RNA sequence: GGCCAGCGAUCCUUUGCGUAUGAACAAAUCAUACCAGAGGUGUCAGAAUAAUUACCACAGGGAUAACUGGCUUAUCCUUCGAUGU
RNA sequence: AGCCCUUCCGAUGUAGAUGUGGCGUGGAGGUAAGGACGAAGCUGAUGGCGUGAGCCUCAGAUGGACCAGCCUCUAGUGCAGAUCU
RNA sequence: CCAAAGCAAGGUAUUAAGGCACCAAGUGGGCCUUCUUCGGUAAGCGGAGCAGGCGAUGCGGAAUGAACCGCUUAGGGAUAUGUGGC
RNA sequence: GCGUGAGCGAAAGUUUGAAAAGCACUUUGGAAAGAGAGUGACAUAGACCUGAAGUCGUGACAAUAAUGGAAGUACCUCCAUUUCGCCAAAACCAGCCUCUACUGAGCAAGAACGAGGUCAUGGUUUUGGCGGAAAUGGGGUGCCCCCACCCGUCUUGAAACACGGACCAAGGAGUCAAACAGACGCGCAAGGGAGAAGAUAUCAGUACUUCUCUCGUACUGAAAGGGAGAUUGUGGUGUGCACACUUGCCCAACAC
């Protein structure tokens, strides 16, 4: 079970059972495979112009002219005359394999793996070691998962919300973000990516009506239970994000993803995947008494060295005594 | 300064680590690697190596084919001997062709939602390798099985078709394209 | 090649003698080493070896 | 040019594989047929008594 | 379980510090900063640390009983085999190191009083 | 005590100013160096691997470990006889004042303090 | 992923696995399937034996919709019958009824050992299916 | 069949043979199909193929002539991104 | 930078195949961090580390503002030779 | 099958891990030599058989040598050699 | 700019600095310029960010085909580390190595005693030497002795009297798509998957779904057409992990 800490203060307003989703398998490889392919759909076509580098009249001067047979720009009166052209090697010439608008830019992911992943990344956020492992400052957090009173979405003013974030202890991971903000390294900064900052807590609203105060409140991403995004559940493709569930968003989290034993009410015949291991700590088995019971419980030269030979051939001294005379 | 002639040809190619990215296989290899080393049992040595195989070489088994191979095994068992656990290092798949199956106690990496429900509709347990290790740390009356792979459609393509002995399946999007008059064909049969 | 003297046999088996053990090339050092290799009530000593190969 | 040099070397790399054991691809087929057909009549009867034998062993094993 | 978690955070985490190919843990709760499952106490159901606390040795502890309530999952206790006696109270295997850190925490504290005083 | 103390330089780096001294494996049938004639330069190989328990160990006897800030020093608090912090080149002389009077207080070694 | 191509491995090895001799050209043989009857003759005959020729009657303007007769075996009628509905089906009692057009099947081939009766309802049936289906106490009822 | 050499794909034509198709239906015609032969590819595992170029050209080749050294008494080893008869 | 230790056998290599918690580059999702007490870049009897690709540090009596690490993603990604441009 | 129930057929020395599959490359100018030859007046010539080599490979030696001799090769030291020497 | 023309067609970042504050004035010069001075945080920021290589000038220095390898040594080291430990030498133990019998004086012949060597063998210190410097290591330059044919290339064969090769910088070459295949990873599995599209919530993404379609579960025949269980269950048999029991069942798998 999980206590529902009030937005107003430290005191819990009650407990709710964990939805089965948090018990679901954590499979980082699928969150990574789904994240990897899923991140490509945001992605956008680039290509060189169809006819760049090739926009010249050019002919090789042939052989017999003490010059490479690369095509040469013709005419005269210019710097580019006689200049090599078209080949990938030349100035002003064509790129090797010119980029096309019909690269496979986007990906298919099976609807089930996309779901296996949102499951595994929520289950990965229920685990405080994974969640503090990925970067979040969760040390003030009352509990994980951090479900929270439903009226936290009733806030209008942003600093009503800022008061809320300090209450649940989330502000240390929001300070993590405001401080993490700086000009991007490298080219990305002249490409409308000038500012990068770290992912912070992801508040998860029961429905669309909650947002307002939590907009603008930087380093606090908002999420909707009815459209959880694996790009947000596992930033970097690493499971374990910090999520502040609202009580309303949380109680309907098995209505959405379903049980191991009961189908999702929204995702058709989807049902949480069965663990491959009923007892996922192998080390506890190995150390178990049922398993412990079955467990399975200097001389070189031997001819001339005296002690070695006397060891290989115990009788040798009885034999050496025979040698005297 | 050594004859080595024929030594390299005797080198064997074996998997020594799983290529599986799946965390649970790795906790499962973590177990049976241990259990295979720390026990004298040959069952742990098989579950451990099969567990290292390709999903290609871990072929799925029909629950139909477990019920067959199991009763065929258990029918001879002297009275008061409960039937062996039906371990497989692979998925277990439901079979529509066998509606009613015995209360089997299958143990496998993975079960179809159909296999798991039919398996429990018969009252049989659908246990994992975790409690397989906890109930049969040694392969004590486990009945390790493999799913089939000869009927796999990839191997229907092995060899040439045009070669006389062969009944290889030619690669063709077009079934009617390489169809041929009975006269022109390779001889079907041929002695090796 | 030729016909080794008993002494030639001693020197090779004691000095240069190496058992195959688990495919390992193992320098003879113990008679324990030899009885384990040769599970043979006949072959226990390094003297058992020199008699056999002589 | 037709030199057969390096061929027995290249052939004994993977050995001369020795021929298949007699117990394997021992198909008849093109065997003198009349014998071959009588053999089917016996083998089919071996099958009915093999199965009939196992039916016996089980009934015997219900005891 | 921890067997699973460690196999998740093992290739990357905030705490792994794979610098120059060397691998140390930035983990607050690891005792010798060795990126190992035995030590990755942020991950373990139970954990023990023997950090300094202003001249005093501090021995943060994490019995599993708190479970997943990070605000109170860790319980400090200020305080030489006695500190090891406390750490073994939660993690018996950590104790041999928890003693040796608990010493080295002392020599550090003695060494710096000599250094901080000498900085005058 | 190292196998080889010399760099394995690229063949004929000395004649061509543009060529970096950094190693490239020679190719070409006729390369004197890959045909490994005796008077030629050597090529790197597994056999020049350093002894494996003295490997990575700087003459100070420490394995260097990168350090960027004062918190990193505690990554070396308990293994201060094995690792020696080498402060990153780009930490400010500002911050290095802080790393250094703290790397002193902790008994951790620093390569560039 | 460009990272993984062996293009990237053999950066430095001058001929990218094409050989110093016998150089990597262009079309050392023809484009596509050129010489299927010449210099690639040994190849198609070994692997694509029926590839050359003509075999049968033409069917100008084939219409596959009229030809659409997908099949379900007796051995697979549990796929259609509800497991709950199928629970008790004595041959002399009430039976699950299984329209096959609904389920997308047209003929009913009489493959394996059906043993649970059903009133299969399908456009076509095998000689052996209607027989097996009756012997199980069920009944195909013809539909269209 | 006359021991052992005496012979040949695909497409096409053609002949035979015992039903099948010409797909809204039906019969006849026609055509097609299956099936088994035949017509032939002698460059014989099978394009249907005349010269010339000193006005010539290109990609190469020392895989290959003359030439150039060598060997021998013709070879083709060097050289055809040129070693002047 | 292999969990530790022990023992044993092997080690050449063109074409080629494969491996690599292998190197390195531009970019991206992450994480972590650095910078006007001086980022990148560049210079270097600056040493140190690595078999090596290389990394790191030192010093600039260089620079003037950005940016390394790590895991994942990506590619217009590594050059003495093309009579290469 | 036999005239037949007997015949036929199927059934109650040293050493060394064996076999099988899949996918795929390069290659498809070879050269020399050993011995055996064939052709040629002869060749550092054309052609084969055998095996070994060079190619792809150094190292040591024959003063020198692609293929001779010895030996074949991780980074090093001692020892002792091989062909060859003093 | 080029071409009669049709047409071809460049290079060029004014990116000094925060600002021009863009060097007034003195001084030499005919001038260009120079020397001062001045501005600015910086003018080796001066009409110009950075400021590489290569090339050149200069100073100082080591020196006497090239390069190169190996190893030393001479000198120098704005380098590293260490010491207030480093170089040595001797010993001890271990290891290791070296240095009768028969026969009719000989061998085809066996040990022993004794002694030596050695740490580029292991363990035991001892004793001395050195200690703003020492010391080990690296780096640099020279030498010495020694080794060492220009690389890339096609080729049986390259040092070739075979081709390409003056220097450096930037660039430069297995790419993208698609259709198959094998392998490997993942998902579900007798099913799998969607696509187009839609509907929604909030942003070309994520979430959601109908209906279908598609590959598959059935094959075969030219085709009309037909279409596979055994005697509540492996079709049999042979060989066949594991487990069971002291032979059974055999999984897969091959074969028949
Ligand atoms: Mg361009
Ligand atoms: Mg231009
Ligand atoms: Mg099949
Ligand atoms: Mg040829
Ligand atoms: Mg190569
Ligand atoms: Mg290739
Ligand atoms: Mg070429
Ligand atoms: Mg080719
Ligand atoms: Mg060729
Ligand atoms: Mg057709
Ligand atoms: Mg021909
Ligand atoms: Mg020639
Ligand atoms: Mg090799
Ligand atoms: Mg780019
Ligand atoms: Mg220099
Ligand atoms: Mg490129
Ligand atoms: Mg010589
Ligand atoms: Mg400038
Ligand atoms: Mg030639
Ligand atoms: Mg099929």
């Amino acid at each position: 079970s999980v206590s529902v800490y009030s937005a107003s203060e430290d005191k819990v307003v009650g407990t709710c059972p964990l939805p089965a989703v948090f018990t679901a398998p954590i499979r980082h490889d699928i969150v990574q495979f789904v994240h990897t392919n899923m991140a490509k759909n945001s992605r956008q076509a680039y290509a060189v112009n169809r006819l760049s580098g090739m926009n010249h009249s050019a002919e090789s001067w042939g052989t017999g002219r003490a010059v490479a047979r690369i095509p040469r720009i013709g005419g005269g009166g210019t710097s580019t005359s006689g200049a090599g052209a078209f080949g990938n090697m030349c100035r002003g010439g064509r790129m090797f394999a010119p980029t096309k608008i019909f690269r496979r830019w986007h990906r298919k992911i099976n609807l089930h793996q996309k779901r296996f992943a949102v499951v595994s990344a929520l289950a990965a956020s229920s685990v405080p070691a994974l969640v503090m492992s990925r970067g979040h400052k969760i040390e003030n957090v009352a509990e994980v998962p951090l479900v929270v009173e439903d009226a936290v979405q009733g806030y209008e003013k942003t600093k009503e919300a800022m008061a809320f974030l300090k209450a649940i202890g989330a502000v240390d991971d929001v300070n993590r973000v405001n401080d993490s903000r700086e000009i991007r390294a490298g080219r990305g900064k002249m490409r409308n990516r000038r500012y990068v900052a770290r992912r912070g807590p992801m508040l998860v609203m029961p429905d669309n009506k909650g947002t307002r105060a939590f907009r603008n409140i930087f380093g606090l991403d908002l999420a909707n239970v009815n459209a959880l995004n694996l790009l947000h559940l596992a930033p970097g493709g690493h499971v374990g994000r910090f999520v502040v569930w609202t009580k309303g968003a949380f109680e309907k989290l098995d209505s959405i993803f379903g049980t191991f034993t009961k189908a999702s009410a929204v995702k058709k015949g989807f049902m949480l995947p069965a663990p491959m291991l009923t007892n996922t700590d192998v080390t506890r088995i190995m150390q178990s008494e049922e398993v412990r019971r079955v467990l399975k419980p200097q001389p070189t030269n031997g001819f001339r060295n005296r002690r070695l030979r006397l060891r290989l051939n115990p009788f040798q001294k009885k034999e050496s005594a025979m040698v005297k005379g | 300064g050594v004859d080595l002639t024929g030594v390299q040809k005797k080198k064997r190619v074996v998997r020594h680590h799983t290529y599986s990215t799946n965390p649970y296989i790795k906790l499962l290899i973590k177990l049976y690697k241990f259990l295979a080393q720390r026990t004298n049992s040959a069952f742990n040595k098989l579950v451990h190596q099969r567990l290292l195989k390709s999903r290609s070489n871990r072929a799925p088994i029909s629950l139909s084919r477990i019920a067959v191979c199991m009763k065929r095994k258990s029918v001879w068992l002297e009275k008061g001997k409960k039937a062996p656990i039906a371990v497989i290092v692979g998925d277990v798949l439901d079979d529509v062709r066998m509606a009613r199956i015995p209360a089997l106690r299958v143990c496998a990496l993975r079960f179809s939602k159909s296999a798991r429900e039919r398996i429990t509709g018969a009252g049989g347990e659908c246990l994992t390798f975790d409690q397989l290790a906890m109930v049969a740390p040694t392969g004590k009356n486990t009945f390790l099985l493999r799913g089939r792979k000869s009927g796999r459609e990839s191997v229907k393509h092995f060899g040439a078709a045009g070669v006389p002995g062969s009944h290889a399946k030619p690669f063709t999007s077009n079934r009617g394209k390489e169809r041929q008059r009975s006269s022109a064909r390779r001889r079907a049969f041929r002695h090796k | 090649y030729g016909y080794p003297s008993l002494r030639t046999v001693r020197m090779m088996v004691y000095k240069r003698g190496h058992l195959k053990i688990n495919g390992q090339r193992v320098k003879i050092v113990n008679n324990q080493m030899i009885e384990s290799k040769y599970n043979n009530e006949n072959i226990v000593c390094a003297e058992d070896i020199v008699n056999q190969i002589y | 040019n037709h030199t057969n040099h390096n061929q027995s070397r290249k052939n004994h790399r993977n050995g001369i594989k020795r021929a298949l054991p007699m117990y394997l691809h021992n198909s008849k087929r093109g065997s003198w047929l009349p014998a071959l057909i009588n053999a089917r009549r016996v083998r089919k009867n071996n099958q009915k008594a093999a199965v009939k034998a196992r039916r016996e062993r089980l009934a015997a094993h219900k005891a | 379980s921890t067997d699973l978690q460690w196999l998740l955070v093992r290739q990357n985490s905030k705490f792994l510090q794979k610098r120059n190919g060397i691998r140390l843990s930035s983990d607050p709760f690891n005792n010798n900063a060795n990126w190992t499952k035995r030590h990755a106490g942020f991950l373990n159901t139970k954990a023990a640390v023997v950090k300094t606390k202003g001249d005093r040795i501090l021995v943060t502890t994490k019995d599993g009983k708190a479970g997943n309530k990070p605000k109170s999952m860790y319980k400090k206790a200020v305080m030489a085999s006695v500190v090891s006696k406390a750490v073994a109270a939660v993690r018996p295997d950590l104790a041999s190191i928890a003693s040796r850190r608990a010493r080295k925490m002392a020599s550090t504290l003695e060494h710096m009083k000599k250094v901080r005083a000498a900085r005058k | 005590v190292k196998k080889r103390t010399k760099r394995f330089t690229r063949h004929k780096c000395e004649l061509f100013p543009q060529l970096s001294s950094s190693w490239r494996k020679p190719r070409g049938e006729d390369s004197p160096v890959r045909r490994r004639y005796k008077g030629q330069k050597a090529m790197p190989n597994k056999g020049y691997g350093s002894d494996r328990k003295t490997k990575y160990i700087t003459p100070s006897g420490f394995k260097n470990f990168p350090i960027h800030n004062v918190q990193d020093l505690y990554m070396l608090l308990m293994q201060n006889r094995k690792y020696a912090g080498v402060i990153s080149h780009t930490v400010g002389a500002k911050s290095r004042k802080a790393i250094v009077r703290k790397a002193h207080e902790l008994d951790v070694r620093l390569i560039n303090g | 992923p460009t990272r993984f191509k062996k293009t990237r491995h053999q950066r430095g090895s001058t001929f990218c696995g094409y050989g110093r001799v016998g150089k990597h050209r262009k079309h050392p043989s023809g484009r596509g399937n050129a010489g299927g009857q010449h210099h690639h003759r040994i190849n198609f005959d070994k692997y694509h034996p029926g590839y050359f020729g003509k075999c049968g009657m033409n069917h100008y303007h084939l219409k596959k919709n009229p030809l659409w007769k997908p099949t379900i075996n007796l051995n697979n009628l549990a796929k259609l019958i509800a497991k709950d509905e199928a629970l008790k089906a004595k041959k002399g009692e009430t039976l699950p009824v299984v329209d096959l057009l609904a389920n997308g099947y047209s003929k009913l081939l009489g493959n394996g050992h059906l043993q649970t009766p059903c009133i299969v309802k399908a456009r076509w049936v095998s000689k052996l299916a209607d027989k097996k289906i009756r012997k199980a106490g069920g009944a195909v009822v013809l539909q269209a």
